[PDB]
C-alpha cells in the first residue's frame, strides 16, 4: 500500500524556526508531486504549494510565497515544509498530499501549536 | 454474538433471525460476521479487470491502456498523455515553451534556470526534457 | 477564489446540494473532498462528476458555467462532514480550495 507518514506534533514559541516532514512509501516518490495544505483550527483547507521531488522544483500559492519553504530529500522519499520564524497565527494542522489538483493520498496531519 | 459464526463468504442477516447464508454470485464478504454481502466491483470503461471477485474477496481493477491509476486500489483512472504534454479538461495539450514533461502523466514544469546558481546551459531544453546545466 | 456556502443542513433522506462558485469554473475540473472530525480529507468526486470506487453511489457531481455542485441523494447521518471543492489552474500552476461547507444532518 501507498502511505504518506508525517512527523509528530510540534510545540513551539514565536520566533523559532521549524521543519516538518512527510515520508512517502510504496510508490515512486520522485515522480509524483507533493502538495502541502494548511488548516487553521476550525477553518478550511488552504493549498500552500507543491514540490516535484525528482528535481525539487517547487512553486507556491501567492499568499504563502516567501512565508515558507518546501523542500525534499528524494533519497529517503521525504518532503519538508519549513518556517524561518513562526508566528502564533501559524498554529494549525498541516497536511501533505500526493498530487497537484487531485490529491489521492493524504498524510495523517501534523499539529503545530505556537504559543508565547 | 451469533453473527460471528458466519465466516467470510457468508453473511448474517439481522432479518430472518440471523442465520448464516452464503454470498450470492457477484457478491462477497471479506471478513466473518458481516450482515450483508457487498456487491462485487465491476471494471468497465476506463477500468479493466485485474482479478475477478470470489466469495471472499472483491474484484480488483487497473486502468485500460491509455489511462493510469490513482487512489488506493486503483479507485480512479486518469487519461495518459504523451511526453511533452499535459492533461486538461479539453484533452492532452502540448507543454508550453520553456516547460517540459518527461512522463505520460502529470503536468508540465518549467526548465531549470542554470544562471540562478552560477551555472551554464550544456544542453537546451525541449518539451520532453529539462535544460542540462554545467559548471 | 472559490466560494461555498458555509453551511448546508438537511434531514435524513433529503437531498444535500453543495455549490462551489467561481468565474468560469466550468472550464476547469472540479474535485470534491470530504473531511470528518479528526480525519484527513477524502476525495469523493473527481473531474466534476467521476466517483472513486468505494464512495457511496448517492454522491454525484456536476460542473458548468460559474458553478460546480456536489449532490448527495438520500443523505445519511454518516455524511455529516466538511466538504471542500478544489480546482487546478495551469495559468500559474496553482491549486485552490473552496472555503468549505459544513453539512449537518438533523
Amino acid at each position: 500500500e501507498v502511505q504518506l507518514v508525517q512527523s509528530g506534533a510540534e510545540v513551539k514559541k514565536p520566533g523559532e524556526s521549524l521543519r516538518i516532514s512527510c515520508k512517502g512509501s510504496g510508490y515512486s516518490f520522485s515522480t509524483y508531486w507533493i502538495s502541502w495544505v494548511r488548516q487553521m483550527p476550525g477553518k478550511g483547507l488552504e493549498w500552500m504549494g507543491k514540490i516535484y521531488p525528482g528535481d525539487s522544483y517547487t512553486n507556491y500559492s501567492p499568499s504563502f510565497q516567501g512565508q515558507v519553504t518546501i523542500s525534499a530529500d528524494k533519497s529517503i522519499s521525504t518532503a519538508y515544509l519549513q518556517w524561518s520564524s513562526l508566528k502564533a497565527s501559524d498554529t494549525a494542522m498541516y497536511y501533505c498530499a500526493r498530487g497537484y489538483g487531485i490529491f489521492d493520498y493524504w498524510g495523517q496531519g501534523t499539529l503545530v501549536t505556537v504559543s508565547s | 454474538d451469533p453473527c460471528s459464526n458466519c465466516p467470510a463468504g457468508t453473511f448474517c442477516d439481522n432479518n430472518r433471525n440471523q442465520i448464516c447464508s452464503p454470498c450470492p454470485p457477484n457478491s462477497f464478504s471479506s471478513a466473518g460476521g458481516q450482515r450483508t454481502c457487498d456487491i462485487c466491483r465491476q471494471c468497465k470503461g476506463v477500468f479493466r479487470t485485474r482479478k475477478e471477485c470470489s466469495s471472499t474477496s472483491n474484484a480488483e481493477c487497473d486502468c485500460t491502456p491509455g489511462f493510469h491509476c490513482l487512489g488506493a486500489g486503483c479507485s480512479m483512472c486518469e487519461q495518459d498523455c504523451k511526453q511533452g504534454q499535459e492533461l486538461t479538461k479539453k484533452g492532452c495539450k502540448d507543454c508550453c515553451f520553456g516547460t517540459f514533461n518527461d512522463q505520460k502523466r502529470g503536468i508540465c514544469r518549467p526548465w531549470t534556470n542554470c544562471s540562478l546558481d552560477g551555472k551554464s546551459v550544456l544542453v537546451n531544453g525541449t518539451k520532453e526534457r529539462d535544460v542540462v546545466c554545467g559548471p | 477564489e472559490l466560494t461555498q456556502p458555509p453551511s448546508v443542513s438537511v434531514s435524513p433522506g433529503q437531498t444535500a446540494s453543495i455549490t462551489c462558485s467561481g468565474d468560469n469554473i466550468g472550464d476547469q475540473y472540479a474535485h470534491w473532498y470530504q473531511q470528518k472530525p479528526g480525519q484527513s480529507p477524502v476525495l469523493v468526486i473527481y473531474q466534476d462528476k467521476n466517483r472513486p470506487s468505494g464512495i457511496p453511489e448517492r454522491f454525484s457531481g456536476s460542473n458548468s458555467g460559474n458553478t460546480a455542485t456536489l449532490t448527495i441523494s438520500g443523505t445519511q447521518a454518516m455524511d455529516e462532514a466538511d466538504y471542500y471543492c478544489a480546482t487546478y489552474t495551469g495559468f500559474g500552476s496553482l491549486a485552490v480550495f473552496g472555503g468549505g461547507t459544513k453539512l449537518t444532518v438533523l
